[PDB]
């Protein structure tokens, strides 16, 4: 058929459309440098941004309001967001009841439901069940990190290789395992030697010896010396 | 108006005047909710309880939901849409009761039970009311009073087209 | 007071802070004071 | 000056700032400065963050913050209404809480010099800062 | 975390096969028999473990030409992976990317 | 078991339930309620002397140093010191809001105030306190001679409202000429430091803007009106503010059947 | 687009730095001198 790229697995990031938006609504509102009181991280479904049980409570621990955050988060998130999407909202409140909320990409824990066709608890940890959900392989785990960036001021920094180990951790901290791990042999691909792909990709390791010391080499040269 | 719970006095007397003070026809008192002729419930409405424009429709029934056949006994269908007053999983009163264009029905329960069990089993439109927090709620006489005053005549909403 | 009180010496309002380091031979001179430095 | 200058100064340890008779309080720093005077910069910037929270109904934007690429140790310049400038000494080992006592003392003498020069008096009084600091009790 | 992450049960979206040559019911389940265990715990006390929910076709399970609809924004859909060789820094993540 | 109304703990609660001077002097307030106590107990509050009536209902979800003296009381004292059908009565520690946040952190736009000026009546007074908070009103206020916001009937009407579930309520002072013409100037003009005013919910009404607001608010109109009175007096007109809009009802309603109609939608939700 | 407004945006943990007077510092020091002994006499028992 047709492979999407003749550089296989290079695909540095998503298409240049959603990313302009991925930098747009995930833009970090800069601090007014004030003195915080409490950092909060709530769990709001982006559609119905409503005063939840704790969200309205903790906000009202202070004589503050609950809806002003909601609607200014609701209407800000009326377009540009899909339906039935839940979001982590990191709120930074200051001493003078001043607050500036961020909007965080939906992380891995409740993400697998859209990745392994499962639900909470059925992904019980190694102490609970012993089995786990549908398998993963060493590209299905690379793509999920492309959506998680603590660094939006630096999209490619740090490159995927350092944080990709994280997402595959909690999913394995929840017991779900990858074919590239826990196993005896790797993925069988009938488009070629099912066995020699191990020795066929050992050089695919090398084109990234030149790149690993080049992706991070442009990091420190994008900074002061 | 309707008051469907095992209610108490005189949190209806102050409510069986909003039917009068805002010109309702009569009131389905879902007895045995509480006392209805009591010397306090009538006194809690300052004599305006026994007003000319409010004959006390004291209703004896149960959770059989045959009361919706009584809702059908009450001036037929094509008059009384759902009426329920529930917690805040529901939209609004300036969402549902902003979109009448038609005729419906009013009903105000008490806190400990809500309504009889088979009251929410037949309904396309219950009514919520805003609240300070989630588990916090408001009165039984403060339920209808916001809604007996939105379904009073609805003359502003006409001017509220835009 | 609370116990044996020792008040460190003070100066005028204006001559108090940032006194000029103007000496004569090994002596800190000033119109108001004198002190071997 | 109409009258002889004052000779006694209040002992109040000043932890506030204000424009009792100032006119402009600038600071100069260096982002290029990395190692030399880590704490020397740590004070100047801190004095800004503790100067923007000054105490009088002025807009607290009487304070400015300049980014000198000169690679000079950070230096503060305070100029008063009548015009004179006071350059606080940023020695090795002096923090924010120290500077506010420096200027706010030289700002009492400047006020009493101006009050001696016929300049009008802006008397500090209870306005929004003796409150909102009374709640911190 | 409880909520704040996207939860739904769609299925995958395949654009083509990781190979060119599709096997039959037996080879899809020939290699499936291998997928009923794992090395959970890698130490002197190293043991076995059970697995379940192994799919029908592990070749095009998610390997290549496969898409997962996990996008938050409206103007997006599931992304796909077609090729194989330039695994982005991935081959070094094949054996040591596990609690050895 | 205390079958005597002369018991110190009994006379404690009476002078804690009805008297109001020797209430704050000990910083205590009587709470009645079987579930109303746990509601407060849930959010970290332990009654000092929880007096259960000697009988059947004895839930012990906080026992063993629940700020002890979990006394069992006779039916007879269950009638006297306790106007209320509960077999579960106690008393709690008075909280307090600070009288300065009325004066400084007056936030601009979503600031609608209540006042409640008259010699009021418990039950009603308590009810409004529940509903005013029930919509997150800020700066609920006292008057010349309203009933204490910790009275036993008020806390029975408030039903878990008085304590800080969400209540920045406030209480005001006594002034010189046996009046409160100086209660307003000290704060109310400063509660026009933030801009708008109204005087609805008075049995008599004048200007009567009358529930006719069209525009959704020009939503960024950072000023917002305030609360109201109970009886008919021009005392609300001697203050500097020139706003005079005394609101009424539409239909045949009467006293107390005007506010909860008004405050329902005259609250913050002008967004609709 | 941001938080509450009125007055001026002070920032910097305004809740602090209460500007001790003379009699406070003469007391805040003598109180601190009593702790140096109250930490010494305690070491004289141990």
């Amino acid at each position: 058929p047709k492979t999407v790229n003749i550089e296989p697995g290079s695909n540095r990031f998503l298409d240049p459309n959603v990313e302009a938006k991925a930098k747009d609504i995930f833009a970090v509102p800069e601090f007014p440098n004030k003195a915080v009181l409490h950092n909060w991280r709530f769990f709001i479904k982006a559609g119905k941004a409503a005063t939840g049980p704790p969200v309205g409570q903790e906000f009202s621990k202070l004589g503050l309001k609950a809806m002003d955050f909601a609607k200014a988060f609701n209407d800000r998130t009326k377009p540009h967001f899909k339906d039935d999407i839940e979001l982590i909202v990191r709120i930074q409140v200051y001493f003078d009841k001043s607050y500036i909320f961020r909007i965080e990409p939906p992380p891995t824990a409740w993400f697998l439901l859209r990745a392994i066709r499962k639900k909470r608890g059925e992904t019980g940890p190694v102490v609970l069940r012993g089995n786990y959900c549908a398998y993963l392989t060493l590209e299905m785990c690379y793509e999920i990190a492309k959506m998680k960036q603590m660094s939006w001021g630096k999209v490619e920094y740090p490159p995927i290789e350092v944080r990709v180990r994280r997402v595959v951790g909690q999913a394995r901290r929840m017991g779900i395992a990858i074919i590239g791990i826990d196993t005896v042999h790797s993925s069988p691909v009938k488009g070629m030697t099912e066995k020699q792909y191990l020795e066929e990709s050992e050089k695919h390791r090398k084109v990234h010896m030149i790149q690993y010391e080049a992706l991070k080499a442009k990091e420190l040269e994008s900074a002061p010396l | 108006l309707v008051l469907d719970n095992i209610e108490d006095p005189g949190v209806l007397g102050t409510l069986l005047r909003t039917a009068s003070g805002y010109q309702y026809d009569a009131i389905i008192a879902t007895n045995h909710c509480a006392d209805l002729y009591d010397h306090r419930v009538v006194r809690a409405a300052r004599g305006a309880h026994f007003q000319t424009s409010v004959p006390i429709y004291t209703l004896k029934d149960e959770d059989g939901d045959d009361v919706y056949g009584l809702l059908n006994h009450i001036v037929e269908r094509n008059n009384l849409l759902p009426l329920c007053y529930i917690a805040q999983a529901d939209a609004a009163g300036v969402d549902g009761e902003t979109a009448g264009t038609q005729t419906g029905f009013v009903s105000s329960p008490e806190a400990p039970v809500g309504r009889v069990f088979r009251s929410s089993v037949v309904g396309a439109a219950p009514v919520p009311l805003p609240a300070p927090r989630q588990s916090d709620s408001s009165y039984a006489a403060s339920l209808s009073r916001e809604l007996a005053s939105v379904s009073q005549a609805r003359e502003e909403l006409l001017s509220d087209f835009c | 007071f609370q116990s044996e009180p020792y008040f460190e010496e003070e100066i005028e309002a204006y001559r108090a802070h940032h006194r000029p380091d103007v000496y004569v031979y090994k002596y800190n001179v000033s119109p108001t004071h004198l002190s071997l430095r | 000056a109409k009258r002889p200058l004052a000779v006694v100064a209040p002992k109040t340890s000043h932890k506030h700032l204000f424009l009792m008779h100032m006119e402009k309080v600038t600071v100069t720093v260096s982002p290029l400065l990395f190692g030399y005077g880590h704490t020397l910069q740590k004070a100047a910037l801190d004095f800004y963050r503790r100067g923007l929270s000054a105490r009088s109904p002025f807009p607290s934007d009487k304070m400015f913050l300049y980014y000198s690429i000169d690679h000079i140790t950070p230096k503060i310049e305070v100029t008063w209404l009548d015009g004179s400038v006071y350059v606080p000494p940023l020695i090795e080992g002096v923090k924010a809480q120290d500077l506010i006592q420096m200027v706010m003392e030289q700002a009492w003498l400047a006020a009493d010099r101006m009050s001696a020069e016929g300049r009008v008096l802006n008397p500090i009084a209870i306005d929004d800062y003796k409150w909102e600091q009374l709640i911190a009790f | 975390k409880r909520s704040g992450k996207p939860s739904d049960l769609p299925d995958y979206k395949q654009v083509y096969l990781p190979y060119d040559t599709a096997p039959t019911k037996t080879e899809l389940d020939r290699e499936r028999r291998k997928f009923m265990h794992a090395y959970s715990g890698r130490m002197e006390h190293r043991k076995m473990v059970e697995v379940k929910d192994v799919p029908q076709n592990m070749y095009t399970y998610g390997k290549e030409g496969m898409s997962i609809p996990i996008s938050i924004f409206k103007d997006q859909a599931d992304p796909v992976i077609g090729p194989e060789w330039t695994y982005p820094g991935i081959f070094e993540n094949k054996i040591v990317a596990q609690h050895w | 078991v205390i079958d005597d109304v002369n018991h110190a703990l009994v006379q404690h609660f009476l002078k804690l339930s009805t008297n109001d001077k020797y209430r704050q002097a000990r910083q205590m307030l009587v709470i009645g309620g079987r579930a109303m106590i746990e509601e407060l107990c849930r959010a970290g509050h332990r009654p000092r002397h929880l007096m259960v009536e000697c009988g059947k209902p004895i839930p012990e979800f906080l026992h063993d140093r629940r700020k002890t003296d979990v006394v069992l009381v006779d039916r007879s004292v269950s009638v006297a010191v306790t106007p209320g059908s509960d077999g579960y009565v106690g008393d709690f520690a008075i909280p307090t809001p600070p009288m300065k946040e009325k004066l400084i952190a007056n936030h601009q736009r979503l600031n609608r105030v209540l006042v409640l000026d008259n010699i009021e009546d418990p039950g009603v007074l308590g009810t409004l306190l529940r509903t005013a908070s029930g919509y997150q009103y800020d700066a609920i206020i006292a008057t010349n001679h309203c009933a204490d916001l910790y009275d036993h009937r008020v806390v029975r009407a408030a039903r878990g409202a008085h304590f800080q579930t969400s209540v920045p309520i406030y209480t005001l002072k006594d002034e010189d000429g046996d009046d409160v013409y100086g209660l307003l100037n000290h704060i109310v003009e400063r509660n026009n430091l933030l801009p708008l005013c109204y005087i609805a919910q008075a049995d008599a009404a004048g200007v009567d803007g009358e529930t006719a607001g069209t525009q959704t608010g020009f939503v960024s109109s950072p000023e917002a009106p305030v609360g109201r009175v109970f009886r008919s007096s021009v005392v609300g007109a001697a203050p500097v503010p020139l706003p005079a809009p005394r609101q009424s009802d539409s239909s045949y309603a009467a006293s107390l059947s005007r506010e909860l109609a008004s405050v329902s939608q005259a609250r913050e939700e002008l967004l609709s | 687009a941001a938080a509450a407004a009125a007055a001026a945006a002070a920032a910097a943990a305004a809740a602090a730095a209460a500007a001790a007077a003379a009699a406070a510092a003469a007391a805040a020091a003598a109180a601190a001198a009593a702790a140096a002994a109250a930490a010494a006499a305690a070491a004289a028992a141990a």
